[PDB]
RNA sequence: AGGAGUGGAGCCUGCGGCUUAAUUUGACUCAACACGGGAAACCUCACCCGGCCCGGACACGGACAGGAUUGACAGAUUGAUAGCUCUUUCUCGAUUCCGUGGGUGGUGGUGCAUGGCCGUUCUUAGUUGGUGGAGCGAUUUGUCUGGUUAAUUCCGAUAACGAACGAGACUCUGGCAUGCUAACUAGUUACGCGACCGGUCGGCGUAACUUCUUAGAGGGACAAGUGGCGUUCAGCCACCCGAGAUUGAGCAAUAACAGGUCUGUGAUGCCCUUAGAUGUCCGGGGCUGCACGCGCGCUACACUGACUGGCUCAGCGUGUGCCUACCCUACGCCGGCAGGCGCGGGUAACCCGUUGAACCCCAUUCGUGAUGGGGAUCGGGGAUUGCAAUUAUUCCCCAUGAACGAGGAAUUCCCAGUAAGUGCGGGUCAUAAGCUUGCGUUGAUUAAGUCCCUGCCCUUUGUACACACCGCCCGU
């Protein structure tokens, strides 16, 4: 039968979230940054944001086949009606996902933690980023767990710009001792149209605009068109 | 080294410290 | 957080062991002089229990095994 | 486990049909829903492929309850050998491009 | 200043103790104790007594065409239609079995090994560079004598000037719009047709349209106007006009805690266990056990009330499910009742529903007493949900009818549609709210202040502290 519409969008937010878990465990490694579900008369289509898409569609498109062939086999779409894209990241440097996976990669590689903070901060920055925050915590140094905090730039924290202004991830590595937690914290710059960052403006910030030269006429002149 | 200027500031006064001030210079 | 200590209740319940039987001579009495064969146990009367099988002979009553049809003896 | 050798041999025949298998993570359900007329327990689907992973012909994931497993070219050439097919046989993950 | 209290009673709940086969345990000041969404019949489930299963991958050797798999009967279960074991003798056919490695998973330990999340310091008003000034230097000024603010909010002093995070701004929400957009899943007017005595029609139907209802865009409030107080500044007080002259939430810095959580997780490192298992099913116990102590609460002690009829008003919202069994209900009939049986609508501004809520309002009987207050306890019957209701799930009926007459020391929460009365929804939910989270409904007394108590901030000052007073330290 058919289900009320609560229900309904209950259940489609149910499955984007476990498809995009079930991506990020897939494609963690390949710069996986988020889905989007685009559904058309008949069909669906899965764009998958990652930094590597090549990786990600595999030697001649096979793994991206096996993709596909999962979610039709998980989620009971009819057989030939989904399928799956793959595209890139606009700007790597103002993802906080993918500048959360590269550095969980580089730790997982035998990084020195602050050697690769520091290298994911110079990067975001040099993205364009307003500002930026990574903190890494654990036993960063022995037995005893620690936090280590690196900010550059403008953060704001409060009220609703956070929710457009700043990009946020969280991410766990499994190192021999246990479990590392990293949060990146991306602040993107105004962008007035081109996806760089925001469109609106900060709610505080007043430009005013420069007054144009004129010159106070001496005597009246009246002119004739 | 910027190795080095990590390792000693993640700890100043720390077992290796004497060694990464002296890299340092 | 302590010892089970459950020596109270039986002493290890042994686990059962199959008997190893060598053929399945006593089933088929050939041994005619003439290559005539005799079945020495009855056959199931199961549709899925055809000229295959038989039946078991207790010191009463028919079994199968199979589909655990049994007939007494009676 | 234990299984009838014909389960086995349909589970091997649906991996090798598309290269792919989902099975939920429970042993309590009576019929896998792809392999569901041949009266193929869940259980045996998990603990089959299992077996498969551990001797390294598929790979596996898992996310909310869920096992996916993906066939590699090594479980590709043992999956051919074990049912005998023609070398000209190959999954559907590997055709179409 | 006061309001409602509670601490006293009975009951319901959580905690300790006691008890026990077991009464699984986490968390003891705020920052544990109707908390773990923790309302446990089974399940849950960790705990106790019994009993099946392997769901012990894979690699290496044994055994092997018979490796090994089921199983009807009688015994037996020291519970079972458990082939669990015996007895017995068929069955299945390389999937296993027997060893050695090796794995796997545990609501096992460790929250003092961790991540994440949350709580707390602290919803306080705090925090930090750059350049300049002062110091040999750690460092300091900026970040302040003072007025002002809810605010390190501003004004103003000024070796500082410019800034950043936090506060504010912001988002959601409450009030206003006869102005705009526009509606048979909302209506209202008007007109016809009917029913009763021009009137009453949630009676029927179709034009107008958008006041009422929905929900979009925009508008609207800024201490803006007036008068006082102020350095005549920042602002404060009062008044007019006005829908409103302080609606309520959400988010929230630097830094820290050995705060809580390994019992939320296919989050986790190390240990422990791993086949008569701490894995997992399956019976039965427990989690409630009761000399006692302690929290949150519910119902009261009546007449500003109980009883019995009569009358008449809400809002938030939730409804038929992946697995997944289990929805909200109108109307008819049967039965005091709880219920039962037929019939329909609804996946919902469409049906329940016009949500005919309670208090309150009106009338009645009682008549100052443990009384017709109050409903603990207990007996006997009847139903419902469930696989099982006993230790009594819940509900109904008839009986029984305890303490309690306003609560000692001591304490909590509160400044307006607020406290408090009063119901209603959501969660939990097969069955179920004395809990919690929301919603309306009736609707106040008092205050417009202060550091007295309690904290918590500063500032100056002292220190022999710096693991920082839970410090340091002296002598027999
Ligand atoms: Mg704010
Ligand atoms: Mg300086
Ligand atoms: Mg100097
Ligand atoms: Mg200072
Ligand atoms: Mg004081
Ligand atoms: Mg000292
Ligand atoms: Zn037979």
């Amino acid at each position: 039968v058919q289900i009320s519409k609560k229900r309904k969008f209950v259940a489609d937010g149910i499955f984007k979230a476990e498809l995009n878990e079930f991506l990020t465990r897939e494609l963690a490694e390949d710069g996986y940054s988020g889905v989007e579900v685009r559904v058309t008369p008949t069909r669906t289509e899965i764009i998958i944001l990652a930094t590597r898409t090549q990786n990600v569609l595999g030697e001649k498109g096979r793994r991206i086949r096996e993709l596909t062939a999962v979610v039709q086999k998980r989620f009971g779409f009819p057989e030939g009606s989904v399928e799956l894209y793959a595209e890139k990241v606009a700007t790597r440097g103002l993802c906080a996902i993918a500048q959360a996976e590269s550095l969980r990669y580089k730790l997982l590689g035998g990084l020195a933690v602050r050697r690769a903070c520091y290298g994911v901060l110079r990067f975001i920055m040099e993205s364009g980023a307003k500002g930026c925050e990574v903190v890494v915590s654990g036993k960063l140094r022995g037995q005893r767990a620690k936090s280590m905090k690196f900010v550059d730039g403008l953060m704001i924290h409060s009220g609703d710009p956070v929710n457009y202004y700043v990009d946020t991830a969280v991410r766990h590595v499994l190192l021999r001792q246990g479990v590392l937690g990293i949060k990146v914290k991306i602040m993107l710059p105004w962008d007035p149209t081109g996806k760089i960052g925001p469109k609106k403006p900060l709610p505080d910030h007043v430009s005013i605009v420069e007054p144009k030269d004129e010159i106070l006429p001496t005597t009246p002149i009246s002119e004739q068109k | 080294c910027p190795e080095w200027m990590d390792d000693f500031e993640a700890d100043p006064k720390g077992k290796y410290a004497q060694n990464l001030l002296k890299k340092l210079i | 957080k302590k010892r089970k200590k459950k020596s109270y209740t039986t002493p290890k319940k042994n686990k059962h062991k199959r008997k190893k039987v060598k053929l399945a001579v006593l089933k088929y009495y050939k041994v005619d002089e003439n290559g005539k064969i005799s079945r020495l146990r009855r056959e199931c009367p199961s549709d899925e229990c055809g000229a295959g099988v038989f039946m078991a002979s207790h010191f009463d009553r028919h079994y199968c095994g199979k589909c655990c049809l049994t007939y007494c003896f009676n | 486990m234990l299984m009838p050798k014909k389960n086995r041999i349909a589970i091997y025949e649906l991996l090798f049909k598309e290269g792919v298998m989902v099975a939920k993570k429970d042993v309590h359900m009576p019929k896998h829903p792809e392999l569901a007329d041949k009266n193929v327990p869940n259980l045996h689907v998990m603990k089959a492929m299992q077996s498969l992973k551990s001797r390294g012909y598929v790979k596996e994931q898992f996310a909310w309850r869920h096992f996916y497993w993906y066939l590699t070219n090594e479980g590709i050439q043992y999956l051919r050998d074990y049912l005998h097919l023609p070398p000209e046989i190959v999954p559907a993950t590997l055709r179409r491009s």
